[PDB]
């Protein structure tokens, strides 16, 4: 029944402040420790700091100067506030519990939240432009989902009907904006006797785009 | 503070093999060490604590050992579900510190990439920019290289590549490489080629198209 859940603005501008909340259930903050851990690409896991059962706190050496972790025991909430955010602060943030001496697992972090993605960028929310990738017994086609922000977008082919043989690549950044390619491989037959469409969804901009791939 | 050095940073092993990951603390941590497993796209989970105690539900094929500054995690009879990144962490003093992690992937038979090249769409050129795309799908091992050539001459700049995580079903990888250039640049040349170098061949796999065709 132990559960931790992170929440908060998943998009923050540089130099600005990150404010996240960890809501726990199934245990009390009065006799448990809660830590904040972040995972940024290329930097494995990084312990940020934590707030202990009595309210005491300890922090990562590098982040101490701009990080403050607090809690509200009555609401079962732990808070993270970090200043002077920069690009490298983009990462998935997790809160995790350790029980201390009252637990068989001592100070190891035995329960983790699902994590919350944080992107630190000056870019503005932008819907993608979708371009076709047409060949110019099997055929590979695709669509280029270019210039959107922030992540993520989801791509399906013929509304999931072509689930087999789809490859959607990790997005890459260029001038603050993301671009991703998604490909689908289908029998030479379908390509000639049936329409193939890539359905792109971008939640953040409340947009859905359908691009039919037609022969060149 | 205490530094945690984990090796190897990455590892590929066959199903059924024995994997061994090391973690060295920069100072004696008196067994106050935990190991965490982070399966793909999931949160980290506690695997082992107090050096060798398995957390609830962790299978017996996992074991931890060590003392002083040297610790290790062992997985015997590696199973597909064990593909993940593993991290050690000490809790001897504050601040707590994590090792850099070890990324464990599955070995499988070599597979050559299926390569496809795509010219920019008429629609995108209207914008004044062009993206030429080369796909390299379902290959193994992951190591691969792409070289773009325009009218027979190599183009190094303006290229971005992206590779998928190992496929949970066929254990292969797929990669896309995109060469971006201005419309003027694109329209001033005719032959576009992507050359792919991979262990599976001794000369590059070449795919090309002519703008004028
Ligand atoms: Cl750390």
């Amino acid at each position: 029944q132990v559960q931790l859940k992170e929440s908060g603005p998943g998009l923050v501008q540089p130099s600005q402040t990150l404010s996240l909340t960890c809501t726990v259930s199934g245990f009390s903050l009065t006799n448990n420790n809660v830590n904040w851990v972040r995972q940024a690409t290329g930097r494995g896991l990084e312990w940020m700091g934590g707030v202990w059962a009595g309210g005491a706190t300890d922090y990562n050496s590098a982040l101490k100067s701009r990080l403050t972790i607090t809690r509200d025991t009555s609401k079962s909430q732990v808070f993270l506030k970090m200043h002077s955010l920069q690009s490298e602060d983009t990462a998935t943030y997790y809160c995790a519990r350790d029980g201390g001496y009252s637990s068989s697992t001592l100070y190891a972090m035995d329960a983790w939240g699902q994590g919350t993605t944080v992107t630190v960028s000056s870019a503005s929310t932008t819907a993608p432009s979708v371009y076709p990738l047409a060949p110019g017994s099997m055929v590979t086609l695709g669509c280029l989902v270019k210039g959107y922000f922030p992540e993520p977008v989801t791509v399906t082919w013929n509304s999931g009907s072509l689930a087999s043989g789809v490859h959607t690549f990790p997005a890459v950044l260029q001038s603050g904006l993301y671009t991703l390619s998604s490909s689908v491989t289908v029998p030479a037959s379908p390509w000639a006797s049936e329409a193939v469409t890539c359905n792109v969804a971008h939640p953040a901009s409340s947009t859905k785009v359908d691009k039919k791939i037609v022969p060149r | 503070d205490i530094q945690m050095t984990q090796s190897p940073a990455s590892l590929s092993a066959s199903l059924g093999e024995t994997v061994t990951i090391e973690c060295r603390a920069s100072e004696d941590i008196y067994n106050a060490l935990a190991w965490y497993q982070q399966k793909p796209g999931k949160s980290p989970q506690l695997l082992i604590y107090n050096t060798d105690t398995l957390h609830t539900g962790v299978p017996s094929r996992f074991s931890g050992s060590g003392s002083g500054t040297q610790y290790s995690l062992k997985i015997n009879s590696l199973q597909s579900e064990d593909v993940a990144s593993y991290f050690c962490q000490h809790y001897f003093g504050y601040p707590r510190t994590f090792g850099g992690g070890t990324k464990l992937e599955l070995k499988r038979a070599d597979a050559a990439p299926t390569v496809s090249i795509f010219p920019p769409s008429s629609e995108q050129l209207a914008s004044g920019g062009a993206s030429v795309v080369c796909l390299l799908n379902n290959f193994y091992p992951k190591d691969i290289s792409v070289k773009w050539k325009i009218d027979g001459s190599e183009r190094q700049n303006g290229v971005l590549d992206s590779v998928t995580d190992q496929d949970s079903k066929d254990s292969t990888y797929s990669m896309s490489s995109t060469l971006t250039l201005t419309k003027a640049e694109y329209e001033s040349h005719n032959s576009y080629t992507c050359e792919v170098t991979h262990k599976t061949s001794t000369s590059p796999v070449v795919k090309s198209f002519n703008r004028g065709e």
